[PDB]
């Protein structure tokens, strides 16, 4: 089986809207790479839709290295703290049917 | 060594009271950051002096490479004979384990304080998160103590580590700078005197640095000058007004002259340099914004407007080619493209324009109208 | 008294050190799965070579070493050689091949010729080893570990336990997920394919028994009593809702059981002093000092010449977008903002504002990609300034009106 | 293919070859020994308070780490000479720890390290009689225990090329513990104290204390080194105005180094020792007299056929010249006295030139000469008294006759009353003659008249041209200006610019016969825009198609095809047409 | 090439008695070269036809009793360490220290103050090359030729060839120019480069990697892999410093940004990593094909 889509399944609530808020900049600019503060303001306007409290990024950058770790996307380094250019490494149908199926 | 705290007793308090007594086991790994003033080795150190927890302190600023870092580690552990040699790591991680076997410390949570981290950032990529699983990695009730100037954020490897408990020292407040920038030892006044002299100096300079070394460093300058008209003219409100003419200029100046000597082609290489930086947007053809700064611009271009600018007895030696090379090394003209070839790349300028000026005005050069405008 | 070091020492263990305690959760199948084949390796001359992975902070190295345990618990010591790499410490094959030399106690024959093929090598440990026998290969770190020059001690452990069927587990410990996909494919087409672990973590109203399952006093004894009230203490604490708020809080950041362990053990660093038994508040503060804004705290310590420097970055934003700027037009800008005021405190002269240029570097809120007027990147959000310039204690008033401005 | 062949002196070449190349050694080595001396001399009241600001700095230690700034000059040729002399002071009157950094044997950390302590080992280990940092401390500590604890010194020669990192780490390391080990170093930096700003950020600029020394502006040093090493009488040989208007030229244009100019000197030196058999005799008077009086007879003919002896003979009378023509018993008297003569000439010469010099300093605005070598320019190169320069002096010096001219008057004759008997004998005794008009000085009109007579005697008796108011120069005077500045400064790009353009070396090709690579870019520049490859190819196979039915098409399209690549080549290869890659083809005019 | 060149020298160049007589004038210059490097002067003689024939017929006459390190400059396998390494062993008898250039170069001059009159002196070909300059390379014949026991004679064919010497490293060997015209065409570069009628084969990457720390071969297994593995992408358009950077720190290669900088220079030297700058600014790296890049590291690791 594969291992990402229950790695998905079972990452926790802000990761999930991470990754909700890297499909919404993917569905933006139609490419493959995005910047840190790109996603990280569809971030703060998802934390913001769904009664979240505020991602401070500190926790988001803690959260993207949480996912840069587990490989479910292809990250730049926390050096460059706001400029990290995020490829995701799954495809966007795979994600959209693990945040889909429930 | 005097004073431990001078009130930042919290901070204090919870690392103190982290640490516990000896024969339990501590956290892995300690990370504080804040800023450069803030006391974060006073602090520290003058806590590890009163229990004498039995630690070793290091800067990584000193140990440049790997092996210097872990001999001074190990050579300083065993004492609390020869060199104990460690070429790599998992040699350290071995003879970690046989010098934390003595009765000072075989039950005691040893502390391996690691001082400015930054430099260690670019060591390895392999020594960090060595460095942060000790406890685990060697067992020997370890406690690698962290502190830096940068944040912790930039700091971890992008693998994920074990993450440290981290600490924000805080930056001194403004009553505390009052108090704790020397309201103890004041030599021959009142304290209340030097107090005042530096209650009107800090909250007039409270402003531009909130740095105690060289806050320090100036009011124990500007206050002997502002003590002597107080013990040869005798009323603090006479001499705060007095003190503060003093202090605006002494503000402003904390360069002898720019004028330098120049052999009479090279003063024309970079004057025609410059001319070639600044406004070339292809006016070559006219005589023969601003603020964003050189623009790059090949070699044979500057060697027209060269022609263009002397008097008409030049000759392309080697004199003046070698010339042209080394007003580089001299940091007056730059390569932008670092390694295109030897043939002649963008060369840009890079000296200021009242510096330009001198030198083209001290041989008969007007040039300001001829420059941008 | 007795109680207050007592549940300190035995709690302080199994917090921070990431003792073996007993209790373990979610966990159950992948350990049932893995113990049977661990035995049949073990009882058994064949070798086969299981796979884990997880993410950081969670489960691994607490179930190797438990299922080690309880394997070695049972005898016929059995003469199980086990032995632990990390992917740490060994990072090359000539490191590899004397750490294998160091942990199979091999220095009584000296073996004193580097051999040139590594095979050879290997198989004279466990053929040095085979006439004096299983051995356990605890690969910790694998991801650091796939990135050898030739992946000698990744390749010839796989061609050996497929060939000299001496018995073998080759039992890597992973982070990162594509173990497979970053192996060379001539290991992962050779024999990578043991059966392969996953590891995740469960649902938030088991994570709250978790947590009173880690805080409780255990089954020892430092005083029946003493476990009885503090245990009913974290019991009581369980069942109020701002502990169950803050646990929530932290659950949808941090899903780990890594970061329970730091937060309760804040709580438990403040508890001995007086009130042995804590409040929901004092586990609201130990949440509050784990932090969550870091660059707040750097940017509400630095002075205002700082401050006006870099909401003119922000304006520097706000005209003219997207360049990584240089000294020059921030200078312009500080000096059209202060010619825009009418008082002259503020109007400081030129190489005084290169000074906070050069700690601000130091802070790294500014980014180099020449020397002192180039080419400058900025990584910051604006709303963490503009929370920051309204919790400035001294903050001016000019610098006030510059806020506004923008 | 760098192949090395295994092998498994006093050749010079009349002119005969052993005491003229023992004549040049001595000449050369005396030259370059005296001008070292003279070197070390003026740098002594720099560098004396250097010695004082070091020991104070030094002895007020029972926070804070010592530079001295030194502001060198543009001239990196002798800044060796320098830190040598200043080596050799500090290394006596203060410590025996002196080190210096060169900054291209330390790119990195490592480097800087292990260089200073291995440096600094020697250093220590001769005058008692390792990759570590705390053991230079630990050799501090063992090493000197006593004698006040001396100071150990590190001198970075050059302050600039040096990267900002490792300079950075070593200056936090040494002020980390200075409690042992004081250090004081001192960076020698090449422009000006600016870019200490500019190379070092503000908290290790911050750490330290900078006290900046000036150091010898180059031009008042090169006119102690030509005064000292031409101007006197003392050298024998000397230099025409020409050659030393060359090499004056371009020191102040290029160069602005001085041991560039003793190379030139150098080269004159042996340039004049190659040239002429008269040369040998360019000695002392009485070593003159040594072998005037036995020499072989060619070159007695020689003697008498140079054009300024045959000039001299042509103003003379017959009943001598039938017998001084000739006989070689007479050609040695009188050239004996010439050669007198000439050091009579030169020992007037130099001293009333530097009267004059002191006259003319003094002077509002200086309209003659700024410094003391111009006056040997302008004595030169015009007749002095033809030229409107000295009409503009003698035109000031009449109203200038105040007390300002009777105190310098004073002045410059105390200084020449210090070279009154350093002179010691004058050639027409001069200096008492001068000195006999000078000691009226004491006691306005007096200051005019005497003037007058001052400067008709001294400039129209002795002042004048050296080649045609001598016979016999030839032997003290080089003079190939245009010979040796190719040898000396050399233009390539004039050169190919020539033997491109104008390929004539004498048989009819100046404005199609002999090249093949000036046909090439000449061709190359009839189209004097840009090129493509196979137009250009045929442009070249008509112009060589004229060539070839001016002295079957296929094999001659081959042939041409052929030397046009071999041409085309070599026309990439000398710095012209950069090749248009990823394109079908073409070349880029890439030098106008 | 060689079917190119089988119609090189046919018939007829068009002058030769001049050409003959042109070269017969420099003929009287040699003694005065022999004098005038005995003092320790350093002839460069540049022209605009071959003139190493002309030092082949100096070295002839007048080289017959002493060393003489005939470096050619035009083949590319010339650099500085082989010029130190054969004047160790084939001049000083016997093999020198390996560690780094820096140690035999301070080694080969500590050898010459001490042994008087020893007398060697080498000659270049083509000074000025793709190869053989260098602020690592030159200086290092400069810091060799310094020497009173050492005198160098050059060639110098470019237009730019003096704009790499500085004041200071001119100071090194006192130079003084000569004008030589032979119009002779410089067959030996001719032969030994190219010819463009007809990439880089296997042995000077070969002698490259023979020449190279391990850790560097490891760092173009890393560039070559990442080049190789996105051949057919028009939009790859090369890896920054910074991502190669890291992707070389996490393999433990190199420790620092100026070590990374250093080897990418001196491999930029050998024209097997090319910098191109896109809108960024920012200059990002690739090599000049795919099918000859497969075959080392295929045959690196069997
Ligand atoms: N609370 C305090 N009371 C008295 N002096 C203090 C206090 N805090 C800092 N200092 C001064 O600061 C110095 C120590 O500097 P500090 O501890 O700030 O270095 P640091 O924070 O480690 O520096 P960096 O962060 O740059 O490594 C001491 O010498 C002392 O003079
Ligand atoms: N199911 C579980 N049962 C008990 N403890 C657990 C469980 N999951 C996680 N933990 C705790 O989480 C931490 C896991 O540490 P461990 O080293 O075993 O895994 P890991 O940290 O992911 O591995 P690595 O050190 O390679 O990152 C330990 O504190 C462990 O006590």
């Amino acid at each position: 089986s594969s291992s990402y889509i229950t790695a998905i399944k079972n990452s926790s609530v802000l990761e999930q809207s991470f990754l909700r808020a890297i499909l919404a900049e993917f569905r933006r600019s139609g490419l493959e790479e995005a910047t840190f503060q790109q996603i990280y303001s569809q971030h703060v306007a998802l934390c913001r839709m769904e009664g979240l409290p505020y991602p401070t990024m500190s926790e988001t950058m803690a959260v993207c290295s949480h996912l840069g770790s587990c490989r479910l996307l292809l990250v730049e380094p926390s050096r460059n703290d706001l400029l990290l250019r995020v490829r995701l490494n799954v495809s966007q149908d795979d994600v959209l049917y693990a945040l889909k199926d429930e | 060594l005097e004073n431990v705290v001078l009130c930042r007793e919290s901070q204090v308090s919870i690392l103190q009271s982290l640490f516990g007594e000896r024969h339990h086991f501590s956290f892995p790994s300690i990370f504080i950051y804040g800023h450069t003033a803030s006391g974060k080795t006073y602090v520290t150190q003058t806590l590890l002096k009163t229990l004498e927890l039995p630690h070793v302190f290091v800067n990584c600023v000193e140990c440049f490479t790997l092996r210097l870092l872990l001999e001074q580690i190990l050579n300083k552990l065993n004492h609390l004979s020869t060199e104990i040699t460690c070429e790599t790591f998992n040699d350290f991680v071995r003879l970690f384990k046989q010098v934390t076997t003595a009765e000072n410390l075989k039950d005691q949570t040893v502390y391996i304080v690691l001082d400015k981290a930054e430099y260690l950032r670019d060591m390895e990529a392999n020594l960090l998160p060595g460095f942060l699983r000790l406890q685990e990695l060697a067992d020997r009730n370890v406690t690698v103590l962290f502190l830096s100037e940068i944040v912790w954020e930039k700091f971890r490897p992008n693998t994920g580590c074990f993450e440290p408990f981290v600490l924000y020292f805080p930056d001194y407040s403004i009553g505390n700078l009052q108090k704790i920038l020397s309201h103890d030892h004041p030599p021959e006044y009142s304290a209340d005197f030097y107090a005042a002299y530096i209650n009107i100096l800090l909250g007039v300079f409270y402003t531009v640095c909130r740095d105690l070394k060289e806050l320090r460093h100036l009011a124990v300058l500007n206050f002997p000058k502002y003590c002597e008209p107080v013990v040869k003219g005798e009323d603090t409100r006479k001499l705060w007004r007095n003190i503060e003419p003093h202090l605006k200029k002494a503000m402003q100046t904390v360069s002898a002259h720019t004028h330098v000597e120049l052999p009479y082609y090279s003063k024309f290489i970079l004057i025609a340099a410059y001319l070639a930086s600044y406004n070339p947007a292809r006016t070559d053809k006219r005589f023969f914004n601003h603020l964003l700064g050189p623009k790059p611009f090949p070699l044979d271009r500057l060697l027209a407007i060269l022609y263009s600018i002397v008097d008409s007895r030049v000759a392309p030696t080697a004199n003046i080619f070698s010339q042209i090379t080394s007003l580089v090394t001299l940091q007056l003209l730059t390569l932008v493209g670092h390694d295109d070839q030897l043939d002649g790349p963008k060369y840009k300028c890079t000296v200021s324009l009242d510096f330009i000026r001198a030198i083209a005005r001290t041989v008969n050069f007007d040039i300001i109208k001829y420059l941008y405008d | 008294t007795e109680c207050l070091s007592q549940v300190q020492r035995i709690l302080r263990e199994r917090f921070c050190r990431q003792s073996p305690h007993s209790n373990l959760f979610g966990v159950q199948v992948q350990y049932k799965h893995l113990s049977e084949l661990l035995k049949r390796t073990a009882l058994h001359g064949e070798s086969n070579s299981v796979l884990i992975i997880g993410p950081r902070g969670s489960g691994k190295t607490m179930l190797i070493n438990h299922a080690l345990k309880e394997l070695m618990e049972i005898e016929e010591s059995e003469n199980v050689l086990q032995v632990h790499l990390n992917g740490l410490l060994q990072i090359n094959d000539k490191i590899a091949l004397k750490e294998i030399t160091r942990q199979l106690n091999l220095e009584n024959v000296v073996g004193d010729k580097v051999f040139g093929s590594f095979a050879e090598n290997l198989s004279f440990l466990l053929e040095a080893l085979k006439k004096g026998c299983p051995v356990i290969f605890i690969l910790d770190e694998f991801d650091l570990f796939a990135h050898h020059k030739n992946q000698t001690l990744l390749y010839n452990l796989f061609d050996i336990s497929q060939s000299a069927q001496t018995p073998i587990a080759v039992i890597g410990l992973t982070c990162r997920l594509d173990i497979l996909e970053l192996l060379e494919k001539r290991v992962k087409s050779r024999f990578s394919h043991r059966q392969i672990h996953l590891m995740n973590s469960f649902g938030f109203p088991q994570y709250v028994k978790i947590f009173k399952e880690q805080l409780s006093l255990p089954a020892e004894f430092p005083d029946k009593v003493f476990a009885e009230k503090w245990n009913e203490n974290v019991q009581y604490l369980s069942e109020d809702r701002s502990v169950q708020e803050v646990l929530q809080k932290h659950f949808n950041i941090s899903k780990n059981l890594r970061s329970l362990h730091m937060l309760l053990m804040l709580a438990l660093n403040r508890v001995t002093a007086s009130h042995p038994f804590m409040t929901a508040v004092d586990l609201m503060e130990a949440s509050q000092l784990c932090s969550m804004d870091s660059k707040a705290n750097i940017v509400h310590g630095l002075s205002v010449l700082e401050i006006c420097l870099i909401i003119a970055m922000k304006h520097l934003n706000d005209i003219y977008e997207e360049e990584p700027f240089n000294f020059q037009m921030v200078y312009n800008e500080f000096q059209k903002f202060v010619q825009r005021k009418a008082h002259s405190v503020y109007n400081f002269e030129k190489p005084v504002v290169m000074k906070a240029f050069e700690h601000l570097q130091q802070l790294e809120l500014i980014k180099p990609m020449e020397r002192e007027y180039q080419l400058m990147k900025l990584l910051l959000d604006n709303t963490q300034i503009m929370n920051a310039l309204q919790k400035y204690p001294n903050c001016p008033t000019d610098v006030r009106q510059w806020a506004t401005s923008s | 293919g760098c192949f090395v062949f295994k092998p498994n002196e006093d050749y010079f070449n009349p002119e005969d070859s052993k005491l003229r190349f023992e004549t040049y050694q001595l000449i050369w080595q005396q030259m370059k020994s005296e001008n070292e001396r003279l070197q070390e001399e003026l740098n002594k009241n720099l560098f004396d308070n250097l010695i004082e600001f070091l020991q104070k700095s030094h002895s007020g230690f029972q926070r804070e780490i010592p530079t001295a700034a030194l502001v060198l000059g543009v001239n990196v040729t002798d800044h060796d000479l320098t830190f040598g002399s200043l080596t050799e002071a500090l290394q006596n009157n203060v410590t025996p720890y002196v080190v210096s950094l060169q900054a291209k044997d330390c790119p990195d950390m490592k480097h800087f390290l292990q260089k200073l302590i291995s440096q600094l080992m020697d250093c220590c280990v001769d005058i008692k009689s390792q990759k570590t940092d705390p053991k230079m401390l630990s050799k501090k500590r063992t090493t000197s225990s006593q004698w006040q604890s001396p100071p150990v010194v590190v001198i970075l020669k050059d302050m600039e090329s040096f990267a900002t990192k490792v300079l950075q780490d070593f200056i936090i390391i040494s002020s980390q513990h200075l409690h042992e080990f004081p250090l004081i170093l001192i960076f020698g930096i090449a422009t000006s104290p600016i870019i200490i700003h500019r190379l070092l950020p503000h908290a290790v600029s911050s750490l330290l204390c900078i006290e900046l020394f000036q150091s010898l502006s180059c031009k008042e040093h090169l006119t102690t080194v030509l005064d000292k090493l031409l101007l006197t009488t003392q050298f024998p040989f000397k230099i025409n105005e020409k050659v030393l208007q060359v090499l004056t030229n371009i020191f102040l244009y290029h160069d602005f180094s001085v041991q560039n100019f003793i190379k030139g000197l150098q080269l004159s030196l042996l340039e004049h020792f190659y040239s002429q058999p008269l040369s040998v005799l360019c000695c002392n008077l009485p070593e003159a007299k040594r072998r005037i009086n036995f020499l072989s007879n060619n070159q007695c003919e020689n003697i008498r056929r140079l054009p300024s002896f045959r000039r001299y003979v042509e103003k003379q009378a017959s009943e001598k010249q039938v017998a001084l023509l000739t006989n070689e018993r007479y050609l040695k008297e009188e050239t004996q006295l010439l050669l007198e003569n000439l050091h009579v000439y030169h020992m007037n010469y130099f001293l009333v030139l530097r009267c004059l010099h002191k006259f003319t300093s003094s002077l509002p605005k200086y309209p003659l000469g700024r410094q003391i070598r111009e006056l040997y320019c302008t004595c030169l190169e015009k007749n002095i008294w033809d030229s409107e320069e000295y009409a503009s002096v003698l035109q000031l010096l009449r109203m200038l006759a105040k007390d300002e001219l009777m105190t310098i008057l004073e002045k410059c004759f105390k200084v020449f009353k210090s070279y009154c008997e350093n002179h010691l004998g004058s050639t027409a005794k001069r200096i008492e003659e001068f000195l006999a008009q000078f000691q009226s000085l004491d006691e306005k009109f007096e200051v005019l008249r005497e003037n007058v007579v001052n400067f008709i005697d001294c400039l129209v008796r002795e002042y004048l041209l050296p080649p045609e108011t001598q016979p016999l120069h030839e032997v003290v005077y080089f003079s190939a200006a245009h010979a040796l500045r190719e040898h000396l400064n050399a233009a390539p790009r004039i050169a190919l610019h020539t033997a491109l353009n104008n390929p004539y070396y004498y048989l009819k090709n100046e404005a199609n016969i002999a090249p093949d690579i000036c046909i090439a870019y000449k061709l190359h520049l009839e189209c004097s825009r840009l090129i493509n490859l196979v137009d250009w190819s045929e442009a070249f196979a008509t112009v060589v198609t004229a060539a070839e039915k001016m002295d079957t098409s296929e094999e001659m399209n081959e042939i041409i095809h052929a030397r046009f690549i071999r041409a085309v080549s070599e026309l990439e290869l000398l710095g012209f047409i950069k090749p248009t890659k990823q394109k079908t083809d073409h070349v880029a005019r890439l030098t106008w | 090439q060689q079917t190119l060149r089988n119609l090189l020298s046919k018939v007829s160049p068009s002058f030769s008695a001049e050409l003959k007589q042109l070269n017969q004038q420099y003929e009287k210059l040699f003694h005065k070269w022999m004098l005038q490097l005995h003092l320790g002067f350093n002839i460069v003689l540049y022209g605009l036809g071959s003139k190493r024939d002309l030092l082949e017929r100096f070295r002839t006459t007048m080289l017959q009793d002493s060393i003489h390190v005939v470096i050619n400059g035009f083949f590319p396998g010339i650099s500085v360490k082989s010029v130190l390494n054969s004047i160790t062993e084939e001049v000083l008898d016997h093999m020198g220290t390996f560690r780094s250039i820096l140690d035999q170069l301070d080694w080969i001059v500590n050898k010459f103050k001490e042994d008087s009159s020893l007398e060697l002196f080498l000659l270049i070909h083509n000074l000025d090359s793709q190869m053989l300059r260098g602020e690592k390379s030159q200086q290092i014949i400069g810091q060799l030729s310094s020497l009173h026991n050492i005198y160098l004679i050059a060639s110098i064919d470019h237009l730019n060839a003096p704009l790499m010497w500085d004041h200071a490293k001119q100071s090194l060997f006192n130079w003084l120019w000569y004008e030589t015209t032979t119009y002779s065409p410089y067959t030996e570069e001719t032969s030994y480069e190219n010819s463009l009628l007809v990439s880089l084969p296997l042995s000077s990457l070969t002698h490259v990697l023979r020449s190279l720390t391990p850790n560097a071969r490891g760092i173009f297994r890393l560039l070559i892999k990442y080049q190789l593995d996105n051949q057919d992408n028009p939009s790859y358009i090369g890896l920054s410093f910074q991502d190669f950077y890291q992707q070389c720190r996490e393999a433990f290669l190199v420790n620092s940004d100026l070590t990374l900088r250093a080897q990418l220079t001196e491999f930029r030297d050998h024209k097997l990593i090319r910098t191109k700058k896109g809108t960024d600014g920012v200059e990002y790296l690739l090599i000049p094909d795919n099918g000859t890049l497969t075959d080392f590291l295929e045959k690196e690791e069997e």
